[PDB]
């Protein structure tokens, strides 16, 4: 009476392979696999880039978040400042900065 | 009847895998086929250039 | 000379020899003192003596007890002399500097090892599959982490930590089974329920649909026979239990689920490597052993990510121990032999050397 | 919250003002049997694909509308009528073209406000500057744009039709010459990744060639998707060398250092010092390691002996254009700068010229 | 069991084992070029099919639906989802139209030209398997031919602008049009005498005379340039489809061209197709064009046959299986 | 554009260099009251038909010239003086024979260049290899050819006069024993088609015979042109079993696995590992489902316990010979390898031996 | 040594698998230069001596003078820090330690055996060096058949298959009578 109950709850063979209960490969297969993985690992760890090399690629930043905030604040400040003191097209024309009249004419 | 020629023909139809092995249903893109043929060609030119006497 | 590999879990210590396919000894991380025994022996005598947890949420908090665990590991479990073997230890993500320094000091001074190394668990998990770039979901007994790694470097700014893991799932299963009317208040009862969780639970691909299936028929129901020979029937508890990982609100937590934290971790990383992270999700730890979790994660990550992003979830059957396996591989590489911190180097630089040497 | 859209020849970068990085980055392609970007590319086999932006200038407006719709609804998940929109444009963008951009933005998408900014200028702004010379090199086109007080100086702008795509093609050609075959589009994508990960700019090209001929020290390995492994040698630095020696791909054009110098020389002498001390590099094709140092060397070689030369090349530069916009649209003083929808009804497409500069 | 062929122009529906569909009705446009585009309207169409036309309870019958060549995975998934969830069928199956057409002629290998109201396909099939890489799609069909006929009738001096008038022109096309074996010779004959002229009596009792238009209309199938298309004609697409297949089966394809759909009903189309394919193929190749009288409904007939075979009974997707696998199951079970 | 001609005992495969598959494949028969190939088969009733190539070796030169003429003019529709031509030859082809091939190609057809390649070698090349062992089984002859660095090893070559035609004949015999009568040539063609569509190689022959006798699981049905329906049982696997057990047709020869092993053993021991790991199967008679697995099993049974065994049998193998040629003649480095008309004029038929090896 | 010089070139061959690969490179691509200095000069003058090897991972490497520098160690052991004379000098010394009467017979019969004698050109180089060391009128003959890699074994195979050898075996009975001692008398 307990047997049949235990027979109703039987996993599938796949479901057992999923639990790493039934091997899905021969010992030799697992060995060849391990050797392959190892050589891969060796090769990849060999050409492993440096911390600086990964900073310059913007993968990981060195500056703390607060430091970054300070940067983005100082930049905005200097920018509004520099933009509120933006010379007229005439000032640049008069100073030989703009060489053509057609440039920014419609301003 | 005719539905028997059809029933006997339907019962016989192979798997998709079977057609695949028979090269009726390709297993790769014409692009992938091109990749492969190119790789083969270059490997071949290399080994032929190195080929001993 | 054979190196040793020790993965210091909050719940289970996995220990063995470099080059071996599986850990030689796996035992609970408990220390017992009369009201000294470690692990299984401590658990057997648990009634007689009070028990202390040296590792909580993956980070060492009680050093004497940890020394006891390491002694038990070397002498009782592995039967080796620590001075005769290089030793690779694992550590949790975001492990404090002082903590790893103390690990190094104890390894060299107390156990007199000729060499040692400290590796991040998630990184080793990534390595065991032969990869050096990807995002790891490491869910153990006490803590769960998402750790994105590029070329072997864990990206600290993008790491996510969730204090919801296997033990919490066991507690939740106890609670919901109790709501059904089976009483599991006692510790022994906690153990039977934990075994029930391991044997019968799975992650539903579509939680609402699975609830509907559970309500529609007895098809999902299974039967478990208790030690008292009593027989119980379990229905939706089978998938409601591990669902907590995706819906922590089930236990009153405000945290996002593991799929959402995976996505967030990915988003905290630079956009250029993001594609590389999506195609390499590695799952490791015992709490990732539920059937169907990989498929569910695939569905959810596909749902959050751009529509055309290639998503691949890597979850081998051995994943429950994959961390250790990685170490076993890493410590068995010829090119790794230079990487060890030697006892002479430790004599020269002190605890400080581990930071420079291991990364 | 304002939106920021950088309409690249290769990649559209889109997001929200105030954010550190673009929320969405996707290829600027349109598919017809409508599909946009990556999704169009996955289905590329079934349907023909068209490039709406070539060499930085919009040429197919229907396709552009498809790209913008996908940007608003699918990528950002926003209602365009609920957000001011900053678009970017190429240097020397024709008047009619920006007028059409404005017209489509206001009439088709019914935005409450929008602005059109020059990419190089936004790049300059992103570093907190309003004066300097920008080298903006993307997927389809490279520009030198000298800027004084936020004003791009049109007479001195240099355009070079040599960019990232050309470099990818060249890398395919030379890797093929090495004997690894890269003719197909998928292989092309692989080569692009190889270029991004393994290429760098040599400080001294001849010396690096000599080192490359002397030993295998420079050789690197790339793992193909099938797990096969290939080797790249001098191609690592020969590829981006094309920027300094366009003759590598049969172009008669001067190199980017020479065009920087020529652009600087085309400007008034008094601001020239200000241009030399502020070289900002932006765009994907400036991401090669060593490019800043090489540019420093070449510009130093061309400029007056006592001239102060400074090359600015932040790690984020590949998106700095977009970043600039993100900053610009989030400034309080910018709020007046927007072209309002009412304003658009009053002045028409004409208004963009006066309001944006 | 029920059999439902979901056309762009006409839905054909009926009971398995029957010689002809019990109900045939216009699909009013939810389906364009053979692929379902409006799901609410499609659900309405299926409801109308079950309840109004056939007078049956959907829960009491396994149901075979047809689909277009190259039908997207998601599309057939949605079909399956709606069939099981909305209509609660005990079983269902989705079959490719061209394949059913082929089966209807008692074949499992050959190349089908399926030309309906909205779309035309060339589908080479080996052992019941459609060869996706070699399928050709042409967006020229019956509706376009009707429109072209309206234009050329206008050239004759007859005005046909209204939808009802369009229906009248369609009937004119069905009754009086044919495919010339040699188009130039037929044009010359049409110019030389009144021998080709025909008379159609309108409902108002007006009588009209049609001359070369009779064959100029379906000539569009062979010369799409008549309506401004750059696409190749149906013979060239048949040939191209054949050429995309493996050389060994190519012979089997040439000897088995099955034509199905209403737009293949033109007299003379088989002879013309024979001539053109012979002209394109190798000199010694055996060519056979199969075009049975029932072809207007042959797709449906095929389904009717297929669903009545005992061996097909295992092939059905049961409601339980759908419950187990969701929309995914249709892909595995039907092929 | 170069031409590729694979001269089969049964089928000529002909086409253009660079193509993935041959443009024309036709039976190698000559009909006289002149008709060649398909036309001869069509006219087969009116006139008697003769096989110019028997067991892979050219024996009738007039008929071969007729076949080549039909190939150039009727099948490929080209002028032979405008194209370099790669021809295939059988393993161990006599010197005089290949000399005559060369002479006829240059003098009669006036080709600007030509080359003669061993079929098995081309088969090896098609898979991108220059070292391995080829099993080439066609219509008229079967070979085991071990090859090192493109060189066939003559001393270790095995020739077996058992092939596809013989298997067809055996199938006719056993189907007749079952009681269906197949004596006429048209009936023979029908049996050949039955063989190609329904036959397979059993992994374990005794178990499969027992299975066929125990149940109808293996039975298949074939519908004759007359609409008669026939049932085929064990004949499906008994037919190709002859390759492993030639005694089925009264031959004392060893089976193909034993000849593969013997061929391998006749080679130097050091290259033997390389031979075991590279078994390439080519030719129509290798198309039977299950043949690769059976070969794997038998070779595994004969070889050392630790030896690595690999059977290479791509789905395209029936034409792989041609494919190899198609690749080889399209390689740039091959262009020097051609025998030019000037060189032939200078050295005569002799040059092929020196130029081709 | 080949691993060392390839490593000096910038190719990393530290792993055991890499060592096996280098061994294969040695077996397939190496040869003994007839004139070492001239071959070095040729290697420096053009890419004519360069050859290419494809690794199992499909990676491709180019090998130049390493082809002949590696086995050159046999003639110049100082290449690996050894003070020993080269194989030609040791051959000469061995010949000189023998009685003068047999020297002519020894010079005319140099047999090379073993895998390390398989390098193309080694016999010719040996001929040149021995000719350079021996008396001007001495007849020198170097014997190096293609089968030499196994010639030891082959010799045995022949010897044990000779009919006249049948008396020569040490029988189990003889061993029973004399013990381990018997081998010295019986085998020589
Ligand atoms: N088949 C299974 N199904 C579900 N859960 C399982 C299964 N097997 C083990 N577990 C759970 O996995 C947990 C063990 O995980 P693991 O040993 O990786 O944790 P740990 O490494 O000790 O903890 P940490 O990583 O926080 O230090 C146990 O709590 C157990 O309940
Ligand atoms: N790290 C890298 N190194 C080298 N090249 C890179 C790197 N990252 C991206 N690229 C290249 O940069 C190009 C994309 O740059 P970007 O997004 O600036 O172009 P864009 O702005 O779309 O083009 P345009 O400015 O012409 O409209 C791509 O072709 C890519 O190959
Ligand atoms: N005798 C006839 N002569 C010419 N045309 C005809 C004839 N009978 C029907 N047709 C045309 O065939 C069409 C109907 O064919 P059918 O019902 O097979 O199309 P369908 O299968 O609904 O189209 P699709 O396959 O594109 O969904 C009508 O447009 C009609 O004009
Ligand atoms: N699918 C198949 N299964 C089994 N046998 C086949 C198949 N297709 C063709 N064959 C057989 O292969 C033979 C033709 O093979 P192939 O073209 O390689 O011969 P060939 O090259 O003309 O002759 P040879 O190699 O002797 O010169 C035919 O006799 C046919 O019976
Ligand atoms: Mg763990
Ligand atoms: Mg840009
Ligand atoms: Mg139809
Ligand atoms: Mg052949």
């Amino acid at each position: 009476d307990s047997l049949a109950i235990k027979l109703s709850n039987r996993p599938s063979k796949r479901e057992l392979e999923e639990k790493n209960i039934l091997p899905r490969q021969t010992d030799e297969e697992r060995l060849e696999l391990r050797q392959q993985i190892g050589t891969k690992l060796t090769r990849r760890l060999s050409q492993r880039p440096t911390a600086e090399e990964l900073e310059q690629r913007n993968i990981l930043k060195p500056r703390n978040e607060q430091e970054e905030q300070e940067e983005k604040r100082e930049i905005k400040r200097r920018l509004t400042r520099k933009l509120s003191q933006r010379p007229t097209v005439e000032e640049l024309r008069e100073r030989k900065i703009l060489i053509r009249f057609s440039d920014y004419v419609e301003v | 009847c005719r539905k028997d020629s059809l029933a006997i023909k339907l019962s016989n139809r192979p798997s998709k895998r079977e057609l695949e092995e028979k090269n009726i249903l390709p297993r790769q893109t014409d692009e992938e086929r091109l990749e492969l043929r190119q790789q083969i060609g270059t490997k071949l030119t290399r080994r032929l250039s190195q080929r001993p006497t | 000379t054979t190196a040793l590999v020790c993965d210091n879990g909050s719940g289970l210590v996995k220990a063995g020899f470099a080059g071996d396919d599986a850990p030689r000894a796996v035992f609970p991380s408990i220390v017992g003192r009369p009201r000294s025994y470690v692990g299984d022996e401590a658990q057997s005598k648990r009634g007689i003596l009070t028990l202390k947890y040296p590792i909580e949420h993956g980070i060492i908090t009680n050093w004497d007890d940890m020394e006891k665990i390491w002694h038990h590991t070397f002498y009782n479990e592995l039967r080796v002399a620590p001075e005769e073997h290089p030793t690779l230890l694992t550590e949790a993500p975001l492990n404090p500097k002082a903590n790893r320094e103390k690990m190094t000091q104890i390894m060299f001074e107390t156990f007199n090892v000729p060499a040692m190394y400290v590796a991040i668990q998630a990184v080793l998990s990534l390595y065991a599959s032969g990869r050096t770039t990807g995002i790891v979901l490491d869910s153990g007994d006490g803590v769960t982490h998402n750790v994105p790694i590029y070329e072997g470097y864990a990206l600290p700014h993008a790491i996510m930590r969730l204090d919801l893991a296997g033990r919490d799932l066991t507690d939740y299963l106890m609670k919901i089974l109790t709501e059904r009317g089976y009483s599991f208040v006692t510790t022994a009862e906690r153990e039977i329920v934990r075994d029930i969780k391991e044997k019968l639970c799975y992650v539903a691909l579509d939680f609402e649909n699975e609830m509907a299936t559970a309500a529609s028929s007895s098809s999902l129901e299974k039967s478990y026979e208790l030690p008292d020979g009593q027989v119980i029937t379990i229905g939706n508890e089978r998938f409601r239990c591990p669902e907590t990982l995706f819906q922590p609100s089930f236990i009153g937590m405000e945290s996002a689920g593991i799929h959402e934290t995976t996505y967030n971790s990915i988003m905290k990383c630079d956009i250029d490597i993001r594609k590389d992270l999506y195609a390499n999700n590695v799952m490791s730890g015992g709490t990732t052993m539920y059937p169907g979790i990989a498929d569910r994660m695939q569905k959810e990550i596909t749902a959050l990510a751009p529509s055309t992003m290639k998503i691949k979830i890597i979850a081998p059957p051995e994943r429950k121990y994959s961390v250790w396996i990685g170490g076993s591989i890493l410590a068995s590489l010829s090119t790794f032999q230079q990487m060890w911190i030697t006892k002479q180097e430790y004599d020269e630089a002190g605890p400080s050397i581990v930071h420079r040497k291991c990364f």
